[PDB]
């Protein structure tokens, strides 16, 4: 499924 | 919402504008660059995006480039917050997948 990196980039955490 | 299109082609403008600021390794930040960066994010920063359009317009990547190194913490903040929003209005459950496969 999604990941977080998928759908903001790899720079983008929460 | 946003239409895909609006998404699209503002995605596009962004990755385009950050692959031309990229003096090899190293940003390099134009008065112009500067101030045509904030006018493509503040077109974001008052749109709804779905999950489907995250997946299919990639504005949210788009949007991620800018948080890199190079460019000014006024424009890190930006996209930071513009992306904290979009994935704070994502059902929680999904927020949780998308957190817990990362720890």
């Amino acid at each position: 499924g999604s990941t977080l990196e998928d759908l903001f980039g790899p720079l983008f955490y929460v | 919402d946003v239409t895909n299109a609006t998404l699209e082609t503002t995605g596009k403008e962004l990755t385009e504008t950050y692959m031309e600021m990229l003096n090899g390794d190293v940003v390099e930040v134009s008065i112009a660059n500067e101030e045509r960066i904030v006018s493509l994010l503040s077109s974001l920063a008052s749109a709804n995006v779905t999950l489907k359009q995250l997946i299919g317009t990639k504005i949210g990547v788009a949007v991620g480039q800018f948080l890199s190194d190079g460019f000014p913490p006024h424009i890190v903040r930006f996209s930071k917050g513009i992306l904290d929003y979009w994935f704070r209005q994502l059902p929680e459950e999904v927020q949780k997948q998308l957190l817990a496969k990362r720890a």
